[PDB]
């Protein structure tokens, strides 16, 4: 199971941007019964969930990123996506990309490639 | 013959169904039948031998209560045929002592035989069921045949005891009836062939984490209150009919057979009626029918007063059970393991606490406490339990739960 992603860019805050992940290597069964959305990471940071997708298509927003985000998954193009309509300059994160399966006890878990996205201060 | 092999799925929907009929044939023909052998013993702590006819009731219930997880376990510990065929055995050996019995001791010990072998039949024959029967609407369909078996069992059970021991004497009823668990269980060598162990593919999820689940325990709490409320009703209607009404002797079965065919009834259509109208909704329903029933028990006056309300509790109490009956298996299949043996025990565990409780409490509540007043507090619990019904419309996934616990951390 091998995944792509595309996005990233310098913004200034009170713009907009899209961010789409794909999924091209795995069949569209395995990508329904799988449940993904987009990690976050920042410089001497650990990961904190801020908002995935599954098969109930129930996003579980972080509180502070609600309205902020929109993600949505597509059961046949085999992407999952984010749009955002706001910045601000306590954004400064690198955004990654995963998936979880938990028909196993393990869930094994792949991570993207990944995107960053500064803002100006 | 007509069933060489396991060729129609159905054959295990007749094999649970006999059983519950008999287990419950068992449980009611005996009723009337004590007291009158223990009346006859003892013309040919005087407290507790009063209270021990209570004790009675207790010594099934209690054993039912005490062995169904260790059945639940058991079965997806080795398998579901052997539990099935061994209390077979036990009930059989039970069904042939209560007659040739007489010392009450051994008769305790008879009917505690007895509630091993219901517990046993009633959680691994329903496991078994679930497990054959992985299609949601027809797990529903099936399930509430067998209710229908089990309430269509304690429907005919009084008469056809009585009928028999007034026209033959004592062991009439037991013999007979004996002679049909044989019969049953020449059904079950061949249908089932349980000649080889059969360990389960998958391990189950531990009972504790079951107990963590709020939607296990509304479901659970929902089946036993509703179980409780007839339960309760059954001693406590007899004495008061007498105390306020001036009634006579013969208006008792008649008083109470519109609540048992009801029940008859209401599990065998809504079966099918849940799943085209929706499991929790109904449940709903049922338990403010069921509230409302009850409260409008004590109210009445006549034996026509009494006719509507028994008819409307058993109506009810036949669509919780037989709504709520499949929802455990629904559940554990959305967000656990697989395997039903626990969450089952569970239920019947939630089934058979009402019974246990039943008798002595609502006696002594009614001994302290206007008999009204019972009806009026279980029609409120039953109220007040009914909007938590309301939760199980979308249960939330195991990965959804994952998610959540992610994003809190």
């Amino acid at each position: 199971v091998q995944l792509q992603e595309s996005g990233g860019g310098l913004v200034q805050p009170g713009g907009s941007l899209r961010l789409s992940c794909t999924a091209s290597g795995v069949t569209i069964s395995a990508l329904n019964a799988m449940a993904m959305g987009w990690y976050r990471q920042a410089p001497g940071e650990r990961r904190v969930m801020v908002a995935a997708v599954s098969e109930r298509g129930n996003a579980m927003y972080r509180e502070s990123v609600q309205g902020r985000f929109t993600v949505t998954r597509d059961f046949t193009n085999k992407m999952v996506s984010l749009q955002m309509d706001n910045l601000k300059p306590e954004d400064t994160a690198v955004y990654y990309c995963h998936v979880l399966e938990d028909r196993v006890d393990s869930f094994h878990d792949y991570w993207g490639q990944g995107t960053q996205v500064t803002v100006s201060s | 013959w007509l069933q060489e092999s396991r060729r129609s799925r159905k054959l295990i929907l007749f094999i649970v169904f006999l059983a519950l009929l008999l287990d419950n044939m068992l449980l009611t023909v005996v009723v009337p039948i004590i007291p009158s052998y223990l009346y006859s013993i003892k013309h040919e702590d005087l407290l507790n031998e009063n209270v021990q006819v209570g004790l009675l009731f207790a010594s099934k219930a209690t054993v039912q209560l005490i062995t169904n997880p260790f059945i639940g376990l058991l079965t997806n510990r080795i398998g579901y045929p052997i539990p099935i065929f061994a209390g077979f055995c036990i009930m059989f050996v039970s069904t042939i002592m209560f007659a040739f019995s007489s010392s009450y001791a051994f008769l305790l010990i008879a009917r505690s035989l007895q509630g091993i072998g219901s517990s046993c039949s009633s959680v691994a024959g329903m496991g078994m069921l679930a497990s054959v029967y992985t299609d949601d609407e027809e797990r529903g369909n099936v399930m509430g045949i067998a209710l229908g078996g089990l309430a269509m069992g304690v429907l005919v059970g009084p008469p056809f005891g009585s009928v028999l021991y007034e026209f033959v004497g004592k062991t009439a009823p037991f013999l007979v009836l004996a002679a049909l668990v044989l019969l049953d269980g020449a059904i079950q060598l061949f249908v089932l062939q349980p000649s080889r162990v059969q360990p389960e593919s998958q391990k189950g999820t531990p009972l504790t984490t079951l107990l963590k689940d709020p939607y296990i325990l509304i479901a659970a709490g929902s089946i036993c209150f509703a179980n409780m409320g007839i339960a309760m009703l059954e001693p406590a209607l007899p004495i008061w009919m007498m105390e306020t009404m001036c009634s006579r002797k013969w208006q008792l079965g008649v008083a109470f057979l519109p609540a048992s065919i009801s029940y008859l009834i209401g599990t065998n259509i809504f079966g099918i009626l849940a799943h085209k109208m929706g499991r929790w909704l109904c449940a709903l329903l049922g338990m403010i029918i069921v509230g409302v029933s009850i409260l409008c028990i004590p109210f009445a006056k006549n034996i026509y007063g009494l006719i509507a309300p028994n008819f409307g509790v058993g109506f009810a109490i036949g669509m919780v059970d037989s709504s709520m009956m499949p929802i455990m298996g629904y559940l554990v299949d959305l967000r656990h393991v697989s395997v039903y043996g626990s969450v089952y025990a569970i239920a019947d565990v939630a089934f058979c606490m009402g019974y246990a409780i039943g008798p002595s409490a609502g006696g002594a509540i009614a001994k302290a406490i206007g008999f009204p007043w019972l009806m009026t507090i279980i029609g409120i619990i039953d109220i007040l339990f009914a909007p938590l019904c309301f939760f199980l419309r979308s249960p939330p996934s195991r990965l959804e739960e994952e998610l959540r616990r992610r994003t809190e951390g």
